[PDB]
RNA sequence: AGCGUGUGCCUACCCUACGCCGGCAGGCGCGGGUAACCCGUUGAACCCCAUUCGUGAUGGGGAUCGGGGAUUGCAAUUAUUCCCCAUGAACGAGGAAUUCCCAGUAAGUGCGGGUCAUAAGCUUGCGUUGAUUAAGUCCCUGCCCUUUGUACACACCGCCCGU
């Protein structure tokens, strides 16, 4: 019943805004990342990643798209999306909640297993 | 082997003030350390009381330093 | 002056915590959880209260003004970079928290991380170090 | 006009040495009398060249120990000068005489040597050389003032001041006299 | 896209942008005064450069 | 104060005075040096003086942790680094044992070089302040020479007797 609010604005308000003010809506590192340059030199992968995310399955569970890019900052436009990101061995298929904003795909795929020691 | 955790008063009560005014100008060496030891008060409080007694003129200055100061009584003659 | 004044309040009951009155006012208010040494000098500089007095002889109007500076520090011209909690993920406001908002908001942030399932939240749930340091040689007081 | 080498404001003359065994090892009289307890150096080069050093300079050099105080000569010099101020204002006696009489009274005159293998407790009584008397006396005065001025409200300028006068009168409330006479007791216990 | 993904990796900066100019190894490089080799090659060829171990 | 270093071949990445903006980390147009000329008289630290503190896990100690802002790089998350405000744990001079040293020496204290796009708790140099003790011994751990003993010689960490 609770309605989520990020930085005083609503989810559809976050979708219908642009990067030029969204950099100030982000933190210090994410502003530096988005203000660094064009997503063309290596992030044509990111360009086609948001293209493949903008491909729209019908009104069901959306289709999972998987990628090797662990440096992808969650835009507000891709909330409620199904994605599995590579940790090196397999793909951890994760549901994008409306809380992901301000992080990476590497925040949500663990690499090391949690260790459980036995006998020395 | 008694601990006896000291609890020095931050300001003077009634008995400490006249005890100081009758006994401190009757001692040989006066430093804030020995005033805090004998009168169970704080170090800075002893410094403020000694500055007041210096301004009153009943204590002569010997040497001043950022570590400690040296005070003595008046000549009884 | 140096003689103890009348109604010299020894124990100060401020913001449901215990505050000694024998300490300096620039340092006796630092016993409150959330406020430290650096921000204490700014508060007693905005209010017209000198730093040369102990906390045990101040009275209701000056400590009430200091409590207003505690609760609402923004419109007493305290600069925005001096605060501990800035640019909130819930509402986006600049505020200073004094142990209650501080404790419950730290708890809410930790349960937010544990619910969001970030590896910072998983490391806080497991009880390990989060800032990315070596655990092989240190942290020997973890568990028996 | 150099009429007298006044040690800041104290006169290096009219000071009496009571022991004749320490006459040529304590140099404060009329030749090795300086205005400061800080000289240049080349004093620990040969074997017995430290016997010509001024006794207040030896006390100043032995004042600094325990890591965080090594090399701070100015700070130990001003401790020495302030301690001389309390010594002069406290007894009415010249402060150089108090230094001389304390070292004579705090000198251990008989020693026990560890003899045998490692672990066995055997002691053999020997007497102490007069230079080593002064040496352990200065070391004992310095460590007594050092452990008096530790985690205490009383400053080192006062803790050093009370330590010599208790050694000067032989009241045995000082720490140097305490180790001196337990060392004499151990040397007396097995001879 | 073999031509455009063969060596699209930037080796502009980093350790592997430079190498030993004697034997081409990437460990223990000496970059001071522009020698640009490892320590072993400098020790082996140090006499003809003019470096003498006088001190 | 003294050793230093400084625009590099593919190789792009140098050291910096000066002016403004901003608490700060930092940002822009401006001038020098390919070096005894410019940073630079390298206004370094420890020390010195003057306040505040007063034996209280305290204004000691800064580990752990939250939020925010800049720089480097194509890319920081398992925080590169730096800055700001909070958070203020253990630790009250350390058991058995063990390391280094004797004169500008130990020790305290900072500055250069190496790694370096971003970069020192390491290392190599440098400078400041500057001592206690001793001019000896073979007791311990070992070394050199002579004599003697040996069932050892892959050499006592050797060889060997019996239930």
């Amino acid at each position: 019943f609770r309605k989520f609010t990020y930085r005083g604005v609503d989810l559809d308000q976050l979708l219908d805004m642009s990067y030029e003010q969204l950099m100030q809506l982000y933190s210090a590192r994410q502003r530096r990342r988005l203000s660094r340059g064009l997503r063309r030199k290596q992030h044509s992968l990111l360009k086609r990643l948001r293209k493949a995310k903008k491909e729209a399955p019908p009104m069901e569970k959306p289709e999972v798209v998987k990628t090797h890019l662990r440096d992808m900052i969650i835009l507000p436009e891709m909330v409620g999306s199904m994605v599995g990101v590579y940790n090196g061995k397999t793909f951890n298929q994760v549901e994008i909640k409306p809380e992901m904003i301000g992080h990476y795909l590497g925040e949500f795929s663990i690499t090391y297993k949690p260790v459980k020691h036995g006998r020395p | 082997k008694v601990r006896d955790k000291l609890n020095n008063l931050v300001l003077f009560d009634k008995a400490t003030y006249d005890k100081l005014c009758k006994e401190v100008p009757n001692y040989k060496l006066i430093t804030p350390a020995v005033v805090s030891e004998r009168l169970k008060i704080r170090g800075s409080l002893a410094r403020a009381a000694l500055q007041e007694l210096l301004s009153k003129g009943l204590i002569k200055l010997v040497s001043k330093h950022r570590a400690q100061v040296i005070y003595t009584r008046n000549t009884k003659g | 002056s140096l003689v103890i004044p009348e109604k010299f309040q020894h124990i100060l009951r401020v913001l449901n915590t215990n505050i000694d009155g024998r300490r300096k006012i620039a340092f006796a208010i630092t016993a409150i959880k959330g406020v430290g040494r650096r921000y204490a000098h700014v508060v007693l500089r905005k209010a017209d209260i000198d730093l040369t007095k102990r906390a045990g002889e101040l009275t209701e109007d000056e400590v009430e003004r200091v409590i207003t500076i505690m609760q609402n520090p923004r419109q007493y011209k305290i600069p925005d970079w001096f605060l501990n909690r800035q640019k909130d993920v819930k509402d986006g406001k600049y505020s200073q928290v004094l142990a209650n908002g501080l404790d419950n908001k730290l708890r809410e942030d930790l349960e937010r991380l544990k619910k969001i399932r970030a590896h910072r939240g998983l490391r806080h749930f497991w009880g390990l170090r989060v800032r990315g340091q070596h655990t092989k040689t240190t942290g020997r007081r973890g568990r028996t | 006009t150099p009429d007298i080498k006044l040690f800041g404001k104290w006169s290096t003359d009219d000071v009496q040495i009571n022991d004749i065994s320490l006459q040529d090892y304590i140099a404060v009289k009329e030749k090795y009398a300086k205005y400061l307890p800080h000289s240049a150096g080349r004093y620990a080069a040969k074997r017995f060249r430290k016997a010509q050093c001024p006794i207040v300079e030896r006390l100043t050099n032995s004042m600094m120990m325990h890591g965080r105080n090594n090399g701070k000569k100015l700070m130990t010099v001003r401790i020495v000068k302030h301690a001389f101020e309390i010594i002069h204002l406290l007894t009415g006696e010249n402060p150089l005489q108090v230094l001389v009489n304390a070292i004579i009274n705090s000198g251990p005159r008989e020693d026990s040597t560890r003899i045998g293998r490692a672990g066995t407790v055997r002691r053999q009584a020997v007497d102490v050389s007069p230079l080593r008397r002064v040496n352990q006396a200065i070391w004992l005065l310095c460590t007594g003032a050092r452990e008096a001025a530790f985690r205490n409200i009383k400053t080192i300028a006062e803790c050093l001041a009370d330590e010599l006068i208790n050694a000067a009168k032989g009241s045995s409330n000082s720490y140097a006299i305490k180790k001196k006479d337990e060392l004499e007791r151990v040397a007396k216990s097995n001879r | 896209g073999h031509q455009q993904l063969y060596w699209s990796h930037p080796r502009k900066f980093g350790q592997g942008s430079r190498s030993c100019r004697v034997c081409s190894n990437r460990h223990g490089l000496i970059r001071k005064y522009g020698l640009n080799m490892c320590r072993q090659c400098f020790r082996q060829y140090a006499k003809d450069i003019g470096f003498i171990k006088l001190d």
